[PDB]
């Protein structure tokens, strides 16, 4: 239904290399179910975050949840198809590189996808059966919400 | 520069046969990298042989109707071995012309940039195998030059 | 030369305070208290009254060219 | 003057058995005044 | 010797109009206001009041040059609402805005004066 | 020379491009016929550039080889660098 | 030698960082000062809770056509390339421009200034000469404003 | 979609300074009201001066500039007199301008201070601010100054002598809450006059849903206009400018259709 990635993540590091930028912090995350680690850059003044915080992640091509493409234009008056708004933090960006672990004999025993949100970047090492939905030069969304 | 593309003086005395020993203007020339002078013999053979003994990487990089033609038709194999021998003698020529490993050298049009443009204009996928037969590349370079 | 009527930055009246500034300076007051007594809270007019040198007493020591 | 060069322009660069360029530090001599014609004719200098 | 007289910052001589309407062709439902002989004083008001309107997608202003006393305002709305009438609404509520502010300042002055 | 045995770079360079675009536009300025249809512009430079794009320029270029022998090229067989 | 200098460069540096974020009223006025803008507001990098535009999408709108370029920032850590996070760059170095879209990196003299292989150099060598002039004018308008 | 509901509160209404607070208003509206205070408030000031005899060491241009920047009271009749450009009157008339006559002669040993009190008008409702007096020129014995001056109507866009304010101060969001300024060391900055924090706190906490509001004004007149009628004149001028924009836009949209 347009969802490319479903997982629940947890944080352990807030800035291992230091507080490089004042309004952007570099999170380090990993899951508990299917074991993919994560790094991500999140704004802080519009979204507080701290250590030991659990959240679930949704990566979708479109927010319409109907399979119809949005083509990447800001339409604030097009809230009719009831976009994915129940989640309280939304990003938008594109991928730029999808590289894994190839020795030219087997086929991608692990995949690490790089996604750029206009400068805010993430990275997803994991099995290829969970990251095969990502295609190079494709527009994707990111969804965030808190968990109890 | 006269209309014979020969650098000449006022009283028609030849100074250069071609402008800058190659006949190319300096406005469009770019800083490039050869990436052939610096690698060793083992690295050069690893990166430019087009080996086909293992045959599985060649299946992963090309389509089935392409690997069927590559694994047969030994004229194609002889052509790629001739290309490898030509690149070996070119490596020798580059080593004789260029000492001290100065791989930085000015060339007209930046090859890696146009290859990246061709990648990101036609939306090709580096993960999937491509449909491009090696001798298409071979006689494309030969007919281009 | 002569005191300007207006402060260059804002435009507060300056020309009606030079005689008062000399009068308060003659009555044993410091520059800061004299400037505070003239209602110049902003420093832009404080520098206008403080840093202005008058040349008219030098120019009125000359005989006029007409009568 | 005697000094081992540090910049790669005056350093010994040769091909090796593996085809890799290797930086070799060799003793060089810098003089004052030019007498090259008798310098290359002398024993144990490189005429190249 | 090339100092312009100070009155051409807001006067209009014979030959130009106050308002000229250009229809943009890059995007549908767009207008190009070319309000002449005002400054950022009007343009900031226009931009803020049009951003207050929810059904206006694009409405911004810029000056081409600080010497030429000219501003240009480009307004783009939804495909059911003309930019010209959007400008008209953004001015006719602004008139009520300024009149209400004037009346409240008047009654504040009257209440403060005993 | 004849049609055969004619050697020079066939890319019409920027210098003769400027020279032709000047000369023909001055010919419009001295009321010469215009080789292309025009749609409401009066600058001779603009129409001369438009018909240089249209490659209908009615002059030929006599190129001086350094040997001394001339060599004539028209406009329509020269191709535009742009 | 045509190069951004003295004020616009050090403002591109502060406008290009990760930490800068523009509200709708800021991108709202920055899109007026363009000339080559297609007339479509791009999708913001932040949607919920409030729509925020980062400066890299704005400079992507500045970059015309499809330019591909990889430069390094001036304060590039030399240990980042050898170790991990080579394409992550926690210091946000390693400027990459992909398909006319600014992806990471803070621009500086080594990317927009009078340097060989700079962004304006590739813009001249790919798009042409008029488009480069519009590129320079759009930079000097939007970054100053 | 429509206009909001601003409120005004006045904290000080002395004879030369007015502080008022405007709430529930966008930033651009308050900025424009501040701009109109110092640029587009009508006032009567001297622009046309004619020198008959000037033996002073201060030559004609000094005296012309000083007389041009003398403030003139226009508390009631600034609306009545029209602009000289819009007057059907040729050159100048008493309905379109105010005539000033200055005549002074020093024949005493001590220095004669020619001040603004010596300026004589025709209409009693226009006078320089003497009801200390503004110095113009000092004269030695035997030096004369005879001139006639005309006072037009204009605002601050033409010249700074038509600027009615002394100096306007515009404060919004006093203790920093929206991070419109980023303080590198917040403890090194003094608290504002309208700040609402204790000594321990440096800045207000972050407000992501905030919007700039509760503007603080400290407008100050130069003694020409009353400091409370200048705001009314500015609002009236802005309203008339936008009414002119209404008329011009309506004419253009009926002309196009
Ligand atoms: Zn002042
Ligand atoms: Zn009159």
């Amino acid at each position: 239904a347009g969802i490319l990635f479903e997982d629940i993540f947890d944080v352990k590091d807030i800035d291992p290399e230091g507080k490089k930028f004042d309004r952007v912090s570099r999170l380090h995350c990993e899951s508990e179910s299917f074991k993919m680690d994560l790094i991500l850059d999140v704004n802080i003044q519009i979204y507080p975050v701290d250590l030991g915080d659990k959240f679930r992640l949704v990566i979708a091509s479109t927010l319409y949840e109907d399979g119809t493409l949005d083509d990447g234009e800001y339409n604030p008056t097009d809230d009719r198809p009831s976009r994915a708004d129940q989640f309280e933090y939304v990003m938008y960006g594109k991928v730029y590189r999808i590289e894994g672990d190839e020795t030219s004999t087997e086929a991608a025993t692990r995949l690490s996808a790089y996604v750029s949100y206009g400068g805010l970047l993430m990275r997803l090492q994991g099995d290829a059966n969970n990251l095969h939905g990502f295609e190079v030069d494709s527009r994707v969304y990111l969804l965030m919400k808190k968990l109890a | 520069v006269k209309y014979d593309a020969t650098v000449r003086n006022s009283i028609n005395q030849v100074v250069q046969l071609r402008y800058g020993e190659d006949g190319l203007a300096g406005e469009s020339v770019e800083f490039q990298n050869l990436a052939t002078l610096k690698p060793s013999n083992k690295a050069f053979e690893k990166k430019f042989r087009f080996d086909y003994t293992n045959e599985r990487a060649l299946r992963r990089t090309l389509q089935e109707d392409l690997v069927k033609d590559v694994l047969s038709n030994a004229h194609i194999q002889n052509e790629l071995e001739r290309e490898f021998e030509r690149m070996r003698e070119d490596r020798e020529v580059l080593r004789v012309i260029f000492p001290t490993g100065d791989s930085k050298v000015v060339l007209p049009c930046n090859l890696l940039r146009m290859i990246w443009n061709a990648q990101k204009i036609f939306h090709i996928n580096p993960r999937l195998p491509s449909d491009l037969h090696p001798i298409k590349v071979v006689e494309g370079v030969k007919e281009l030059s | 030369m002569i005191i300007p009527v207006r402060c260059f930055t804002c435009g507060k009246i300056v020309g009606n305070k030079w005689e008062a500034y000399l009068g308060l300076l003659q009555a044993e007051y410091t520059e800061g208290d004299a400037l505070d007594a003239l209602g110049l809270k902003r420093y832009c007019c404080r520098r206008m009254l403080l840093a202005h040198v008058d040349l008219i007493e030098k120019l009125l020591n000359y005989a006029p060219l007409e009568k | 003057y005697m000094h081992l060069p540090q910049t790669d322009n005056k350093k010994k660069i040769i091909i090796t058995e593996d085809g890799e360029f290797k930086a070799l530090q060799e003793w060089i001599l810098e003089t004052d005044g030019v007498s090259l014609m008798r310098v290359l004719s002398e024993k144990d200098v490189d005429p190249v | 010797m090339n100092a312009p007289p100070a009155f051409e910052s807001f006067l209009l001589f014979e030959g130009e109009k106050k308002i000229t309407i250009n229809k943009d062709t890059k995007v549908p439902n767009a207008c190009l206001f070319t309000i002449n002989k005002e400054d950022h004083t009007l343009g900031n008001i226009i931009k803020s009041q049009l951003l207050k309107d929810p059904q206006v997608l694009f409405a911004g202003y810029k000056v081409p040059h600080p010497l030429e006393h000219k501003i240009i305002i480009r307004v783009q709305t939804t495909p059911d609402y003309s930019p010209q009438e959007a400008f008209t609404n953004a001015i006719t509520d602004l008139i009520s805005e300024l009149s209400l502010l004037e009346e409240r300042f008047r009654v504040a002055i009257k209440d403060k004066q005993e | 020379q004849a049609n055969q045995k004619r050697i020079t770079t066939p890319y019409m360079t920027k210098y003769e491009r400027a020279r032709v675009l000047g000369t023909r536009a001055l010919q419009i300025a001295m009321c010469a016929p215009v080789m292309v249809e025009l749609e409401g512009e009066t600058d001779p430079l603009l129409i001369a550039m438009k018909e240089l794009k249209a490659r209908k320029i009615p002059i030929i270029i006599r190129r001086y080889l350094p040997d001394g022998s001339y060599e004539d090229w028209g406009v329509d067989e020269l191709i535009i660098s742009d | 030698v045509m190069g951004i200098v003295q004020d616009t460069l050090t403002a591109v540096r502060k406008f290009t960082k990760r930490d800068v974020f523009l509200e709708r009223g800021e991108v709202m006025n920055l899109l007026m000062f363009l000339s080559t803008w297609d007339g479509k507001v791009p999708q913001p990098a932040i949607l919920k809770p409030r729509p925020l535009w980062t400066g890299k999408q704005i400079f992507s709108l500045i970059i015309p056509g499809h330019i591909n370029c990889i430069r390094t920032h001036s304060t590039h850590p030399d240990d980042e390339d050898s170790g991990p996070y080579k394409h992550i760059s926690p210091g946000d170095t390693k400027v990459v421009v992909e398909n006319g879209e600014l992806i990471m990196g803070i621009l500086c003299k080594k990317s927009l200034g009078t340097s060989a292989g700079s962004l304006v150099h590739i813009s001249y060598l790919e798009m042409g000469h008029d488009i480069t002039r519009l590129f320079y004018s759009n930079i000097q308008t939007v970054i100053n404003n | 979609p429509y206009a909001n509901q601003p409120t005004v509160r006045i904290t000080e209404l002395t004879d030369e300074n007015v502080k008022f607070i405007i709430e529930n208003t966008d930033l651009a509206v308050a900025n424009s009201i501040r701009r109109v205070f110092i640029a587009e408030v009508p006032i009567i000031a001297i622009d046309w001066v004619q020198i008959d005899a000037n033996s002073s060491v201060l030559h004609d241009e000094f005296i012309a500039h000083r007389l041009g920047l003398i403030p003139l009271t226009s508390d009631d009749i600034v609306d009545k007199l029209q602009y000289s450009r819009d007057c059907t009157c040729e050159e100048f008339c008493p309905e379109c301008s105010v005539e000033f006559t200055l005549d002074v002669r020093c024949n005493e040993d001590q220095t004669r201070h020619v001040t603004s009190r010596d300026l004589i008008s025709n209409s009693p409702r226009v006078i320089p601010v003497t009801s200390d007096d503004i110095l113009i020129v000092k004269l030695r014995k035997g030096q004369e100054l005879r001139l006639r001056a005309y006072a037009k109507k204009g605002f601050g866009k033409e010249h700074a002598k038509w600027n009615p304010t002394a100096g306007v101060a515009f404060e919004y969001d006093p203790d920093n809450a929206l991070r419109h300024t980023v303080y590198p060391k917040p403890e090194e900055w003094p608290k504002s006059e309208y700040s609402e924090l204790d000594e321990d706190e440096s800045q207000a906490p972050y407000d992501p849903n905030g919007k700039p509001e509760r503007f603080y004004y400290n407008v100050e007149s130069c003694g020409s206009l009353r400091p409370e009628t200048i705001v009314l004149s500015a609002l009236s001028g802005l309203k008339k400018k936008l009414s002119d924009l209404q008329t011009q836009l309506s004419h253009e949209i009926q002309s196009d259709v």
